[PDB]
């Protein structure tokens, strides 16, 4: 052509790799060490495959490990670089373009065998994504019917195929992660954070976690980026052997959180939402991932602090429109009063959607523009407020 | 991923559409376009350069080699603060720098010798700015 | 004219060289050259000239080639079979 069983010592190097202090750091920068900075951003990498442990319970459960953390920020940041070589590291990996992967791509394809000349069922792309880690492109670009498929493997953890001839619920139990290109392209400073993303919130918010990628323009930054670019040119970090501790570590290590580390996850939690269980779904995900490291069969007490910490480093991207109280609440308060005020003096119910903009939007920075009066107007709509008395004019609601 | 584009924006000069439209009567006048004064190079003869000044691979001085990082920060920062829409593009990222790296080593090997000149280097951060800045025409 | 477009026409058909980090990824190692204006302003005659020259020489269009057209397709052999 051209079960792995590892040999006893190097095992032990893996015990001794783990007695070393900056495991948890140094086996990072081996992570990716052709990578430059953005450790944070492989901390997450770090802990990933290492991600969760299975719970099945008496029956059902089955949260697993499985943890899928969406990439974003600056474009060419060489955050394409991180999957195409996190590609190579999975010993079941995906990956795949944005729109030239399709939700049929995703599982079921059932094509004639042509050669049999009788269609053959075909697993797709999420069911070969099962198991190991998978990388996303233009998660952005996806398709609507794309994202769908995966948010049945984000809960059920599983793909349900009843398409064509036969039906098959198939599982797809597997580590994913998404590069994301911002529409900026730059995210821009301020701004909503969700809303910069883009995407639906439903889908952001059900995400692991999201590192948000950004340049400071340091001086004092690119110049020893560019002098590590500055690396080939010419000509503490283990390469391999991680790798067989990626296997190591995963059913040799059953790791157990205990009383203690339960205690310190409450509060922060509680600062948190002052977040989701979601988030709080993560923290308990995140840590024990952390407990995969280490050999340990039970968490240790100090380390949901970054665990929560790695959360509030996506927190602190969120300090840069839906969830500020009114918005389109005051809005459709004016509106209506509008119409009812134009509703008692007008000789009509009802005014031109064009005297709509002229009687909304013009006069402050509150009112919306048109579109967005026409969002107010439709949501008012399904309230019965109002009567859209056809494309040409607006009509409130009658008696 | 594109490290360079030529607009080819097309505004009329009396006095070089002339000049171009001589050419255009100069054919179909005759087949023998160049004079006035020039011999190019047949293929044959100037692609055996090609590949024989692609056997040398220059090696970067680090002398040009920090002065490309330093117009960088600097095309970091004028390209940045560029800001919003209008000219652009930024941001200038290193992938970009990474090519005009590799420019400079294309650029050495028709000056072969793999010394990698400043000049060789800043000759092609000339054709940075001249690949766009011609939408002001 | 068009001589500056063509200074750097001359890099591409040369390009170089690459690299080796060991890592082991390689970085092109290759220029990757658009032109943008319209009318045509015969811009593809410039293709014509530039992929004659060059070895491996591959002159395309839009459509043109497909993306099948650019990566093997499976198709029937007329004659001698078959599928290949």
């Amino acid at each position: 052509v051209s079960v792995r069983q590892i040999t006893d010592q190097d095992l032990a190097k893996i015990r001794e790799v783990a007695a070393r202090e900056d495991l948890y750091s140094l086996l990072a920068r081996s992570i990716a060490p052709s990578i430059y900075e953005l450790e944070d951003v492989k901390k997450g990498i770090l802990l990933q495959l290492f991600g969760g442990t299975n719970k099945t319970f008496t029956k059902g459960g089955r949260y697993r490990g499985d943890i899928n953390i969406l990439l974003c920020g600056d474009p060419s940041t060489s955050k394409s670089q991180i999957l195409q070589y996190v590609h190579k590291i999975t010993p079941r990996g995906v990956y795949t373009s944005g729109k030239g992967s399709s939700a049929v791509g995703l599982t079921a394809y059932i094509t004639r065998d042509v050669d049999t000349k009788q269609l053959v069922l075909e697993s797709g792309a999420l069911v070969l994504s099962d198991g190991g880690v998978c990388c996303i492109d233009e998660f952005d670009k996806m398709s609507d019917s794309t994202r769908s498929v995966l948010h049945e493997v984000m809960e059920q953890q599983t793909i349900s195929i009843a398409k064509a001839g036969i039906i098959t619920t198939l599982n797809a139990r597997s580590s994913i992660l998404a590069s994301a290109n911002p529409i900026g392209s730059r995210y821009n400073p301020n701004l909503p954070v969700t809303e910069n993303i883009d995407l639906p919130p439903p889908l952001l918010s059900r995400f692991d976690l999201v590192y948000l990628v950004l340049d400071k323009v340091d001086e004092k930054n690119d110049r020893e980026l560019a002098k590590h670019l500055t690396n080939l040119y010419l000509e503490v970090l283990p390469v391999e052997f991680l790798t067989m501790y990626i296997s190591y570590a995963k059913e040799h290590i059953h790791p157990i959180i205990t009383e203690a580390a339960k205690t310190e996850l409450v509060r922060a939690y509680v600062g948190m939402r002052k977040a989701t269980t979601r988030q709080l779904e993560s923290m308990i995900r995140l840590a024990e991932a952390h407990a995969k490291m280490k050999l340990k069969n039970v968490v240790e007490l100090e380390d949901v602090q970054e665990a929560v910490r790695l959360i509030r480093s996506a927190i602190k991207d969120y300090a840069t429109q839906t969830g500020k109280s009114v918005i389109q609440r005051k809005l459709q308060e004016d509106l209506s009063r509008e119409i009812m005020n134009v509703l008692k003096d007008q000789a009509s119910d009802s005014m031109s959607f064009n005297e709509l903009i002229k009687q909304i939007n013009e006069h402050s920075q509150d009112r919306v523009e048109s579109s967005d009066i026409q969002e107010a107007l439709s949501r008012l709509q399904q309230e019965d407020k109002v009567i859209v008395l056809g494309e040409g004019v607006r009509r409130s609601v009658r008696l | 991923r594109f490290d360079i584009l030529f607009l080819m924006l097309d505004i009329p000069s009396r006095d070089d559409d002339e000049k171009l439209a001589e050419h255009v009567t100069y054919v179909h006048m005759h087949n023998k376009q160049p004079d006035l004064d020039f011999t190019p190079v047949e293929p044959s003869k100037m692609r055996e350069y090609i590949a024989y000044a692609k056997t040398k691979r220059p090696v970067m001085s680090e002398a040009v080699n920090d002065y490309v990082v330093q117009a960088y920060i600097r095309l970091r920062q004028d390209s940045k603060r560029e800001m919003d829409s209008k000219f652009s593009f930024g941001q200038a990222t290193p992938r970009t720098l990474l090519g005009i790296i590799r420019l400079s080593q294309a650029l050495a090997k028709l000056r072969l010798a793999d010394m990698v000149d400043i000049d060789d280097v800043e000759e092609a951060l000339r054709l940075v700015r001249v690949s766009k800045e011609s939408l002001y025409q | 004219g068009n001589l500056d477009v063509k200074k750097a026409l001359l890099l591409l058909l040369v390009g170089g060289v690459d690299k080796r980090v060991g890592d082991g990824m390689k970085i092109r190692g290759d220029i990757n050259v658009c032109l943008m204006g319209d009318p045509g302003v015969a811009k593809s005659q410039l293709l014509k000239a530039i992929c004659k020259i060059s070895p491996r020489g591959v002159y395309t269009t839009g459509k043109g080639s497909s993306g099948v057209g650019l990566t093997a397709a499976v198709m029937k052999d007329p004659v001698t079979d078959e599928m290949i």
